């Protein structure tokens, strides 16, 4: 993710899509509403936004 | 070649496009072919455990 127009590596947790389904979970396209908190999916692992 | 007819190297290119196709769908090893991936997200990752 590059922040700016320079690229960067940074790291960050990710939760299993059957975690946020669990817990009634809102979805459209690649965003996840569970509840206060967002998720959405970058590649292929859900993470919070 | 403009002299060339074209017909002959149609089904010739047609036939090579058959065998394009069967060659993306027959390479498989064991479900993951690593071709024909489904690019409607765009960002399909494969891996192997290291």
């Amino acid at each position: 993710v590059n922040t700016n127009g320079v690229e960067s590596q940074h790291t960050v947790a990710a939760y299993s899509l059957e975690s946020l389904t669990e817990a009634g979970a809102e979805f459209q396209g690649n965003y996840a509403l569970q509840g206060g908190n967002s998720y959405v999916k970058v590649e292929n692992v859900w993470v919070r936004a | 070649e403009d002299g060339v007819d074209k017909a002959k190297i149609q089904e010739e290119i047609t036939q090579l496009k058959d065998q394009l196709t069967s060659i993306a769908d027959a390479a498989s090893f064991s479900g993951e072919n690593w071709l024909q991936a489904d690019l409607s997200g765009g960002a399909v990752t494969k891996s192997v455990v290291g």
